[PDB]
C-alpha cells in the first residue's frame, strides 16, 4: 500500500520561523507529501510517505543536515495503533494476522516476532490503521475469545509498550539531575577484593542469580503445564461428545417414557 | 560510525559463478567495500559496506531483483557480539555504556533501552566489534562485578536475545506438512459458548492467567527484596567503615608494639657486649 502509519516520520529541531511551502520542498525529492502536521511552537512536525524503502532514504540522507544554523533531526514516531498479541501457534502468519484481526479493523502490518534461526517465539504483534479499532479488537478478544487454529489456542490481547532502541538516554538531560554528576565521580571499576562494594557486590550477585532460579523454576513448571494440557485434548474431546450424546440419549428415554404411559393410558 | 557491524551485509542466492571482481563492481556504487567474504558452492557470502546509510540503502536497492535468473536476497545480517546488560542504575546514559564498556573493546553502539516517557527501563544493549571480545566481556562480567557508579551495584550482563520482526513469517519457509494442513482445518474465527472449543479455551485461559500471577508475585518479591537492600546500604556501609579502622589499628599498634621490643632488645645485645 502507500501513506501508511510506519511512513510517518518525526523531524525534531525545527526552527520556529518555517513554513509548510518550504517544509515540502525539503522532500519534495522523494515524491509527493502527504500528511504535514506543523506545530511553531514546539519546533517539530510529521510527515508521512509513500513507502518504507523512500522512507528510510529520507531518514538516513536528511539525518545531521544543518538548516539555518539547526541541524535537522528527522526520527519515527511512536505506532500508537498497535496490540500485543501472543500464545500463537507455531503455524501462524502474517497474513493470517492480517486476515483474522482485519473484522475489527484495517490492518497496516502485523509480523510475527521470530528468533534469529526464524522459528516463532510464539508471540506476535499487530499494527492497526486507527486507534479506536484496536481498542476494539482489544475489547473483542478480551471478553470475546478468538482462536487462530485447529487446535483450541486462544490469543490473549494486551497493548503494546513503546521502547526506543536506536535512540539511547542523552547525555544531556542526565545532566539535568543534580546529582547525577557527584554519582559519576567515582569511574566504572570492578571493585577491588575485601573493599566494600566488592561484599555487597557479591550480596547483589546473590540476589540475581535466586531471581534468575526463580525463573528459570516458573518457565519450567509452566511448560510441564503445557504439555499436561495438550497430552489431554482427545480426553476432553470424547469426554464432551459422550456427554452430549448422553443428554440426548436422556431426553429421548424421557420422551419415550411419557408417551408410551400417554399412550397406555388411551389404550 | 563508518564500517562497522551494522553494516554488515548478508547478500544470497548467488549465481553458482559469483566472483569477487563482479560483486566488487556491483558495490561501486556504494562506495569502497571492506571484507569479501565468498563461499561459492553455497551461493552467499559476507560484504562489509562503507556506512550504516550506504548499508542500508544498498541493501534496500540491490534486493529483489534478477542476476543471472536468480533474485537477490539481500537482508540484514544478525550481530555476532551483542550484550545485554541488566540491573542498571537509576542514573545511567549511553555514553557511560560507551566509556565503561569501552574498557572491553570498542564499542560500536551501546544504548540505554528507554520507554516513551523517558524513564529508563533498567536494561542496556551492548554491540562490541568482536566476538571474542564479546565473550571476554560476557565472562569477565560474569565472574567479576562490574560497577557502573557510587551506588554499589553491579550489573548483570547475559548473550542479546536477537529477535526479528522483519520477515515474520512467509508462507514459503513453513513446512506445510500435514500438521499444516491438521493446524488448518477450520479458518480462525471464536469460540461459540458452551461447546467444547469455548472450555477448552477457558482452560488455556485460566492457565494464562496463573502465568500473570506467578510473574507478578515473582517480581514483587524481587522488587521488595530490592528496597530491603536499597535500605539496608548505609548500615553495611558503616559496619564496613568501623571493621576496616579497627582492624587497621590493630595491625599498627602490632607494629609499634614490635618495632618497640625490636629496638628494646638490640639495645639490651649492645650494652651487654
Amino acid at each position: 500500500k502507500t501513506y501508511t502509519q510506519r511512513c510517518r516520520l518525526f523531524v525534531g529541531n525545527l526552527p520556529a520561523d518555517i513554513t509548510e511551502d518550504e517544509f515540502k520542498r525539503l522532500f519534495a525529492k522523494y515524491g509527493e507529501p502527504g500528511e504535514v502536521f506543523i506545530n511553531k511552537g514546539k519546533g517539530f512536525g510529521f510527515i508521512k510517505l509513500e513507502s518504507r524503502a523512500l522512507a528510510e532514504i529520507a531518514k538516513a540522507e536528511l539525518d545531521d543536515t544543518p538548516m539555518r544554523g539547526r541541524q535537522l533531526r528527522v526520527r519515527f514516531a511512536t505506532h500508537a495503533a498497535a496490540l500485543s498479541v501472543r500464545n500463537l501457534s507455531p503455524y501462524v502468519s502474517n497474513e493470517l494476522l492480517e486476515e483474522a484481526f482485519s473484522q475489527f479493523g484495517p490492518i497496516e502490518r502485523a509480523v510475527v516476532i521470530v528468533d534469529d534461526r526464524g522459528r516463532s517465539t510464539g508471540k506476535g504483534i499487530v499494527e492497526f490503521a486507527s486507534k479506536p479499532a484496536a481498542r476494539k479488537a482489544f475489547e473483542r478478544c478480551s471478553e470475546g475469545v478468538f482462536l487462530l487454529t485447529t487446535t483450541p489456542r486462544p490469543v490473549i490481547v494486551e497493548p503494546l509498550e513503546q521502547l526506543d532502541d536506536e535512540d539511547g538516554l542523552p547525555e544531556k538531560l542526565a545532566q539535568k539531575n543534580p546529582m547525577y554528576q557527584k554519582e559519576r565521580e567515582t569511574p566504572p571499576r570492578f571493585a577491588q577484593h575485601g573493599t566494600f562494594e566488592y561484599e555487597y557486590s557479591q550480596r547483589w550477585k546473590s540476589l540475581d542469580e535466586m531471581e534468575k532460579q526463580q525463573r528459570e523454576q516458573v518457565e519450567k513448571n509452566m511448560k510441564d503445564a503445557k504439555d499436561k494440557l495438550e497430552s489431554e485434548m482427545e480426553d476432553a474431546y470424547h469426554e464432551h461428545q459422550a456427554n452430549l450424546l448422553r443428554q440426548d440419549l436422556m431426553r429421548r428415554q424421557e420422551e419415550l417414557r411419557r408417551m408410551e404411559e400417554l399412550h397406555s393410558q388411551e389404550m | 560510525k563508518t564500517f562497522t557491524q551494522r553494516s554488515r551485509l548478508f547478500v544470497g542466492n548467488l549465481p553458482p559463478d559469483i566472483t569477487e571482481e563482479e560483486m566488487r563492481k556491483l558495490f561501486e556504487k556504494y562506495g569502497k567495500a571492506g571484507e569479501v567474504f565468498i563461499h561459492k558452492d553455497k551461493g552467499f557470502g559476507f560484504i562489509r559496506l562503507e556506512t550504516r546509510t550506504l548499508a542500508e540503502i544498498a541493501k534496500v536497492e540491490l534486493d529483489n531483483m534478477p542476476l543471472r535468473g536468480k533474485q537477490l536476497r539481500v537482508r540484514f545480517a544478525c550481530h555476532s557480539a551483542s550484550l545485554t546488560v541488566r540491573n542498571l542504575p537509576q542514573y545511567v546514559s549511553n555514553e557511560l555504556l560507551e566509556e565503561a564498556f569501552s574498557v572491553f573493546g570498542q564499542v560500536e553502539r551501546a544504548v540505554v533501552i528507554v520507554d516513551d516517557r523517558g524513564r529508563p527501563s533498567g536494561k542496556g544493549i551492548v554491540e562490541f566489534s568482536g566476538k571474542p571480545a564479546a565473550r571476554k566481556a560476557l565472562d569477565r562480567c560474569s565472574e567479576g562485578s562490574f560497577l557502573l557508579t557510587t551506588f554499589p551495584r553491579p550489573v548483570t550482563v547475559e548473550p542479546m536475545d536477537q529477535l526479528d520482526d522483519e520477515e515474520g513469517l512467509p508462507e514459503k519457509l513453513v513446512i506445510k506438512n500435514q500438521q499444516f494442513h491438521k493446524e488448518r482445518e477450520q479458518p480462525p474465527r471464536f469460540a461459540q459458548p458452551g461447546s467444547f472449543e469455548y472450555e477448552y479455551a477457558m482452560r488455556w485461559k485460566a492457565l494464562i492467567e496463573m502465568e500473570k500471577q506467578q510473574q507478578d508475585q515473582v517480581d514483587r518479591n524481587i522488587k521488595e527484596a530490592r528496597e530491603k537492600l536499597e535500605m539496608e546500604m548505609e548500615a553495611a556501609r558503616h559496619e564496613h567503615q568501623v571493621m576496616l579502622m579497627r582492624q587497621d589499628l590493630m595491625r599498627r599498634q602490632e607494629e609499634l608494639r614490635r618495632m618497640e621490643e625490636l629496638h628494646n632488645q638490640e639495645v639490651q645485645k649492645r650494652k651487654q657486649l
